[PDB]
Formats: structure tokens, sequence, C-alpha cells
């Protein structure tokens, strides 16, 4: 099981990263149309 | 849209815009007078002087908050005359800022 | 080819200068005007083609002093084209702006912030024309460029906030105009300072703005920063020479020079924020006279600093008649001594 | 707990498929973006 312990511990990690990645696409996202959408 | 790019941009910003958006123009001018003293003795003063123990002002929102309210309130009082809302205010601010980093 | 300064046809040669084109009469006569009273022939050699620097060495300095000529009549130009626009003498502004902006592109390229400063004048000439939807396809492309730029000033942008408000000035919402001039004070301010003309400039729309809601205590406070503002400045002039002129006589002497330090398109400015700020103030509220002295001693002395001798008395003893009822003698001795100053020079 | 593993993984690839949507969306804004560059072309 430890190999496996030690993937989920690693997807742990890396989903919340993964919500700070998420974070950073949405704000990337909505200041890319704010471009557009300020103009 | 506007209101993104007003949190996006610094509270510092934000609040500023504010101020001169709805003619708290002075409020603002003091609001420049105290942020950029802060950072002017933040900067100069001996290596461990209080002024450098000093946390950020603008990491700070809460401060920025007390002077948006007071500010607001002091500058409405201060158009009129009445002299003394403009006091209680200010002495508002003050009180709130009756602590050590606060002390000037 | 083309009419460079419209580009409709190249309907008639410049027959002052060849280089230039024009799409017949009209145009001519306005380029004629606007370039050519300017400079005219120094565009010559900026047109014509380099022969072959031979070396390296000829290379760098043949492009170093024509690109750092370029720039300066780029600049020179540029103030051209403010002046005219301060002057209201917009068609004369649309060539000397159009030139400003293509030599720009030719050194800079249409990406440059450099061209920002030109595409804001074309917005303005065009409001001066009314062409409110063409003032917005140059500042639609200032706007993208600026939001782009990895580097633009806290001048540059308070530029572009200005000339957005302005824009929307000639359209209908004077909360964006209060918006958009306030972000230009804001990064005015924090250019230059909180006293500086420019500065100024911005509070002066603003002080129009509140004028046009009829906030008559808002606007009079805009006014009168404004006002404070442009006495501070022209004091600090006024009272430096006086200062240097008094200070110390070896038995060589020395006379120093009387001086606005302003552009002559700053002073056009300075003259039409005044006087307009002076017939708001009266027409706001009559009651504080002494503000209007207070702009009569300013535009008194900047006439004063640039030898308008005829304005700088009337204004002078207007300040003086009205300061003999209204103030304290501090104020007419003031203004004693300053048009003993300007009779005597 | 394997199933945890393999439902963590099946969420992460919905948060790429949530980010493919929105790399579809720049390339939206992309040409939406070079669409307002052929404004630039200042005739007149
Ligand atoms: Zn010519
Ligand atoms: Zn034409």
């Amino acid at each position: 099981l430890k190999k496996l312990g030690k993937y989920s511990n690693q997807k742990d990690v890396a989903n919340y990263t993964l919500s700070c990645n998420l974070r950073e696409e949405l704000v990337a996202v909505s200041e890319r149309q704010d471009i557009c959408n300020e103009i | 849209k506007e209101e993104v790019a007003a949190h996006r941009n610094s509270y510092k910003k934000s609040i500023c815009v504010d101020m001169l958006r709805d003619g708290f123009h002075k409020s603002f001018t003091e609001l420049f007078a105290l942020m950029e003293q802060w950072d002017k003795l933040r900067e100069a003063a001996k290596a461990q002087s209080l002024f450098w123990q000093q946390r950020p002002l603008e990491d700070q929102p809460d401060k920025l908050d007390n002077f948006y309210h007071y500010l607001t309130r002091a500058e409405a009082a201060e158009r009129k005359g009445y002299y003394e809302e403009v006091y209680n205010n200010l002495y508002a601010l003050a009180c709130y800022f009756d602590n050590s980093e606060d002390k000037w | 080819l083309s009419c460079e300064v419209c580009e409709a046809p190249a309907e008639r040669m410049c027959t002052a200068c060849t280089v230039t084109y024009y799409c017949g009469p009209v145009h001519q006569k306005a380029d004629w005007d606007s370039i050519h009273a300017k400079i005219c022939q120094l565009l010559i050699p900026l047109r014509t083609t380099m022969p072959f620097y031979n070396s390296e060495e000829e290379r760098q300095h043949g492009l170093q002093q024509l690109q750092r000529r370029q720039k300066h009549l780029i600049e020179f130009c540029y103030t051209v084209a403010q002046k005219y626009l301060f002057e209201g003498r917009h068609e004369d502004a649309v060539p000397a702006a159009l030139h400003s902006l293509r030599f720009r592109m030719n050194v800079h390229g249409l990406s440059s912030v450099e061209l920002v400063p030109a595409y804001l004048l074309l917005a303005e000439a065009s409001l001066g024309l009314g062409r409110i939807v063409q003032a917005e396809e140059y500042l639609s492309q200032a706007q993208w460029t600026v939001l782009k730029s990895t580097d633009c000033s806290n001048a540059t942008h308070s530029l572009l906030h200005r000339n957005l408000g302005l824009l929307y000035i000639a359209k209908k919402n004077l909360d964006e105009a209060r918006y958009h001039l306030a972000n230009d004070i804001y990064f005015a301010s924090c250019a230059y300072g909180t006293e500086d003309i420019r500065t100024s400039g911005g509070y002066f729309h603003l002080a129009n703005i509140f004028y046009g809601l009829k906030k008559m205590e808002l606007a009079d406070t805009l006014y009168t920063k404004v006002s404070e503002i442009w006495y501070t400045y022209l004091n600090s002039h006024y009272q430096a020479l006086l200062e240097a002129r008094s200070q110390q006589t070896d038995l060589l002497g020395k006379q120093f020079v009387n001086d606005t330090g302003l552009d002559e398109a700053q002073e056009a400015e300075a003259i039409r924020i005044l006087t307009s700020t002076l017939i708001i103030q009266e027409s706001t509220s009559t009651k504080a006279p002494q503000k209007s002295i207070l702009i009569l001693k300013t535009l008194s002395i900047l006439y004063y600093l640039m030898l308008e001798c005829s304005k700088a008395k009337e204004y002078a003893m207007k300040a003086l008649s009205l300061a003999e009822t209204y103030v304290s003698e501090e104020e007419q001795r003031f203004i004693q001594e300053l048009l003993s100053v300007i009779s005597a020079e | 707990v394997r199933w945890d593993l393999m439902m963590k993984t099946k969420e992460h690839t919905k948060k790429l498929h949530q980010m493919n949507d929105l790399c579809l969306e720049k390339k939206k804004l992309d040409s939406r973006l070079n669409t307002l560059q052929n404004q630039q072309g200042n005739a007149f």
C-alpha cells in the first residue's frame, strides 16, 4: 500500500497546487477577457 | 470589470480611486502624505529603529479601511465648516492610531 | 504614394519643398501654415535618403545624428501641435500631429508608447473637430499599447487617463469624466507631486465638471487649488528673480533674465486655465472677490514674466483697485511693486 | 483506498478540462486582439 500511500499524498499536494493553478488560470482568463471588454 | 481592476489593483490604488473619483480629493492628499511619510521613515531610519520595525502599511488593509471611513467622514464634515465634526472624526483616527507604530 | 498629411491623393507638389504632398489647396495651405511656418525646410534634410556611409563609424555617426535630429524635430512638432490645440487652431494641429505621429512611426515604429502622446493629440484635435469616434480610434490604440506596455510611467499614464476623461467629457457621463480625470490627477500627483501645473490642469477639468454639476463649493474648491498652484509656481520664479537681482553687487554688477521658465504651450494653457477659472469663480460666487484678486495677481505675474506688458499692467491695476477695498495693505503693496517692476522693465 | 486515488485523478482531469476550456477562451481572445490590431491600421 505504501506505494499508493506515497502517490495519494502526491495527489493531495498536487491537487492543492492544481487549485492554485486553476485560480491562476481563472485570473488569466478573466484578465484576458478584461483586455477586450474594457476597450 | 472596472470593479475587477479596482480590487485587482492595490488596495492603496483602490482607495485612491474611490477618494478622487468621489471628490474626496483632500482625503487622497492626506492619504498620499501619510503613506509617503510611512515609506520614507521605514526606508530611511537606522537599521533597527521602530520605523524599520514597523509593518508595511500597504499590506495592512484594515488601516486603509480606517482611513477610508474616517477620511470620507472627516472631509464630508470638512466641507461644511462644522469643525467639531472634523475634530471628532480626526481624533477617532488619532486614538485608533494611539499605538507604538502609529504614534507619529 | 499619397498626400502624407491626410492619405488623400498627391494632387499637388509642395512648391516650398517638393518633399511634402498635398490633396490640393486646402491641405496645401493648412500644412504650409502648420509645419512650414514653424520649420519648413528642415524636413528636407530628414527626407533626403542618405548616400553610402562607407564604414561602421561613418554609418554609426550618420545614423546617430540623423536620428537625433529626427527626434528633436519630432518633439518640436509635438510641442507645436500641443500649442495649436491650446490655441484652438485644430486645423493647424492636424498636420503637426499627423507629421509627429508618422515620424514617431518611422523612428520608433507604430508599436511604441512614444506614439501614444501623438495619438492622444490626434484624439484631442478630433474632439476639437467633434470627431468623437475618430478620437476613440486613437485612444483605442493607445489604451491597448499602455495596457500591454511594460514600462508606462506615471506621467504617461496620467496623459492616457486625462485624454480618456476628455473623450468621455465629449461623451455624456459626468461620472466617467470625474473617474478618469481623478485617475489622471492621481498619476500626476505621484509623478510630479501635488502642486504641479499639470496636476492643477486635472483639478481644473474636474472643477469645470463640478461647475457643470453646479456643485459650487466643490468646483470653487478645485479652482482654488489650481489657482494656488499657479500662484505658487509664478511666485517661485518672480521671487527668485527679484531676490537674486537684490542679493549682491560686485562692482561688475549684473542683471538677471526675466523669464517664465514655461513652455509657450504651457503659458497658453496657463492663460486658458486661469481665464476660465476666473470667470467661473466669479459666476459661481462673486461673494469671494479676493479669489479674483488672487487670479489677477497670478496672471499679472505670468504676463510680466512673459513681458506681456499690456495685460501685466492692466491685470495688476485691476488687482490693486480691488485689493484696496477688499484686502490688507500687503496685497496692495505687492501689486504696486509688481506694477513698478513692469513699468521700470 | 485505490478508489480515492482514482477519484482524485478524475477530478484532476476535470480541472484539466476546465483549464483547456479556458485555453480555448484565450485562443478566442487572441483572435479578438488580432481583430483590434486590424483596427489599428489607421486609414484616413
Ligand atoms: Zn514642404
Ligand atoms: Zn485631404
